[PDB]
DNA sequence: CACGACCCGCACGTACGCAGC
DNA sequence: GGCTGCGTACGTGCGGGTCGT
């Protein structure tokens, strides 16, 4: 009994801040009111509000056309289902891929993905809905990623969006080389292959080598924060290169344990 | 002095009557007017009726002022528009600067089980799985581009069909848009809840495979088409952790991906790529899931192939094999 | 489709804050 | 300072809602 009063005139507290609030969110937001002299009765603030609203479910199809525009690069179009030709396409194609409507539309869909996707994609016409991911033209090739989104009535209707000097190099606590960048050979004139299976140090400098060791020491020891190390290098042309190397040890966001040592390695 | 306290509240008592009818009257017949059939927008909460109306005004703010209207009355045929709603598979948030969910989709009933009726002008925050609140709060202001996941109520749920409230489960959503100004802005963004492995609710291709890995992304299972696509057999790679195969330029956004996946309960991946037995690497989509009790147990992986095989060109020391 | 369990929204009566003949 | 028209804010009582075992 006595735990239900407080309790409640304090919701009803909380209930009259809310919708004062309310009207006075309402208030600047009809012209009348909002250019009016001073804070109308709230009666009349939502009469001036009710006669406002007249003066105009939610959103026509055409608005929501805008809105989701505005919410992806994207466009309509749709395709009979099992022989490819394209049967209609928005406008939003040419902000989307630069391509005339002209083209467009007297393509088969087939004819606008990349190659070795239209396999993929009768795949995903054989007789729900359906929703997958291609690549597309550009035109005037550099295609791009179009994620698409679609059913079936025949033909199939569908949305498709697009999503918006150095090398690098993985190692484990040895040092031994697991990954290596393939801008390597442009770095320091090596092929992977050259690199894969075997330490780094005996690319270091006699007189630099030990700061490499004790630095992997450090990096490992420096459980995930970044440190950086300077040395020389011997290149293929047998000719030796400064190197800021940046690493840390990556430990997994699960286990926290170790993986390997990530290093993005810089010539200076 | 009864002879005063009787002039005293009397008039009180019946006009202060008189103003709550005036009120109520004057309240019902701007629900009345809403958008929304008459059908339930006469028998509508009080305050809803406020929620929506500001949120409906507010919506025709924005979007008048994205200009957008000069040329609006000519520009697409209406049929397509009608399509345009349908092709979509995802709800459209259009949600202000202090979180206010000034527009929610009409498809949102397909998905979260709540409808755009009960939602429309409400607080994000109070929908929306808190240790998420502070994400949204950074993804909602200050380019523009825009692209997460957030974890929102739902009553639905796996083999269920309807739900109210009280229980809510979480279901994951990815979203991505854009933030629109007008002086304050808005942000707009489609949201997307991401499929359950088990609960399959649409096709997959031979195109497609799937994988299933312990906590930290070390394999359990995967099926046998992983061969004819990208040349590894399964049973290689079983005790052998993702990283280890993953190329260097994504495993950050992969370890971005992962640490969301244990964050959040699913995730969709970037495009990234992955090294095949031999020369080079495959472009790559994961979506992932994860399996609990009760506790969390499992991850499973639907993978989605994007291109064939840098051919040649040998990357780690299990291509140097 | 009962039943206290309640929780919610609702309005009523009223009490403190401001005009003015 | 009287006592009234004119309004927004506080708390309680009543009716129609949904759970739960």
């Amino acid at each position: 009994e006595r735990l239900a009063r407080e309790n409640h005139s304090e919701i009803e507290r909380r209930r009259r801040n809310k919708m004062t609030a309310y009207i006075t969110e309402l208030s600047d937001m009809v012209p009348t009111c909002s250019a009016l002299a001073r804070k109308p009765d709230k009666l009349t603030i939502l009469r001036m509000a009710v006669s406002h609203m007249k003066s105009l479910s939610f959103l026509t199809d055409q608005e929501l056309k805008h809105l989701i525009l505005e919410a992806a690069d994207g466009f309509l179009f749709i395709v009979s289902c099992e022989t490819g030709r394209v049967v209609y396409v928005s406008d939003s194609v040419t902000p989307v891929l630069n391509q005339p409507q002209s083209e467009w539309f007297g393509s088969t869909l087939y004819d606008q993905v990349h190659p070795d996707d239209v396999d993929k994609l009768r795949e995903q016409l054989s007789t729900s809905r359906r929703s997958f991911i291609c690549r597309m033209r550009c035109g005037t090739p550099h295609f791009v990623v179009v994620h698409c989104t679609g059913y079936i009535k025949f033909c199939l209707v569908a949305i498709g969006r697009l999503q918006v000097t150095e090398f690098i190099s993985r190692h484990n606590i040895e040092g031994i080389f697991t990954f290596v960048d393939h801008r390597c050979v442009a770095t320091v004139g090596y092929q992977p292959q050259e690199l894969l299976g075997k330490n780094i140090v005996e690319f270091c400098h006699p007189e630099d080598q030990q700061l490499l060791r004790d630095s992997f020491q450090q990096v490992v020891k420096l459980k995930g924060q970044v440190l950086s190390v300077m040395f020389r290098f011997r290149s293929k042309t047998r000719e030796w290169l400064w190197m800021r190397t940046s690493s840390f040890t990556f430990q997994n966001p699960y286990s926290d344990e170790i993986e390997y040592i990530i290093c993005t390695n810089t010539n200076v | 002095k009864r002879s005063s306290s009787e002039l005293r509240k009397e008039k009180s008592r019946d006009a202060a009557r008189c103003r709550r009818s005036k009120e109520t009257e004057v309240f019902y017949e701007l629900a009345h007017e809403l958008p929304l059939p008459h059908s339930v927008s006469s028998h509508l909460d009080k305050a809803s009726i406020m929620r929506l109306a500001i949120s409906f005004l507010r919506t025709h703010k924005l979007l008048s002022s994205v200009c957008s209207e000069n040329e609006s009355e000519a520009e697409a045929d209406q049929q397509m528009d009608n399509l345009y709603l349908k092709a979509l598979e995802g709800f459209i948030a259009v949600v202000t600067q202090d979180g206010d969910m000034i527009f929610l989709s009409e498809n949102i009933s397909k998905f979260m089980g709540l409808t755009q009726v009960e939602l429309t002008g409400h607080s994000i925050f109070d929908f929306t799985h808190p240790c998420d609140h502070e994400e949204i709060r950074e993804n909602l202001t200050l380019s523009t581009e825009r692209d997460f996941f957030m974890r929102m109520k739902c009553t639905v749920t796996n083999r269920g069909r309807t739900v109210n409230l009280k229980s809510a489960t979480w279901k994951v959503l990815h979203c991505t848009g854009q933030v629109r100004v007008y002086n304050l802005s808005c942000l707009i963004i489609m949201c997307e809840p991401i499929q359950h492995p088990s609960h399959m609710d649409i096709p997959l291709d031979s195109k497609t495979f799937l994988s299933r890995h312990s906590m930290d992304m070390k394999f359990t299972y995967c099926d046998d088409r992983i061969l004819e696509l990208i040349g590894y057999h399964p049973e290689e790679l079983l005790g052998r952790s993702a990283y280890e195969f993953y190329h260097a330029l994504d495993s950050e956004n992969m370890t971005k991906s992962h640490q969301n996946l244990c964050t959040k309960g699913q995730v969709v991946s970037g495009q990234y790529r992955m090294l095949a037995k031999h020369g080079g690497y495959v472009w790559l989509e994961t979506q992932g899931t994860v399996i609990y009790n009760l506790q969390p147990q499992c991850i499973m992986c639907v993978n989605y192939v994007l291109s064939e095989i840098k051919n040649d060109v040998v990357f780690s020391m299990d291509q140097t094999e």
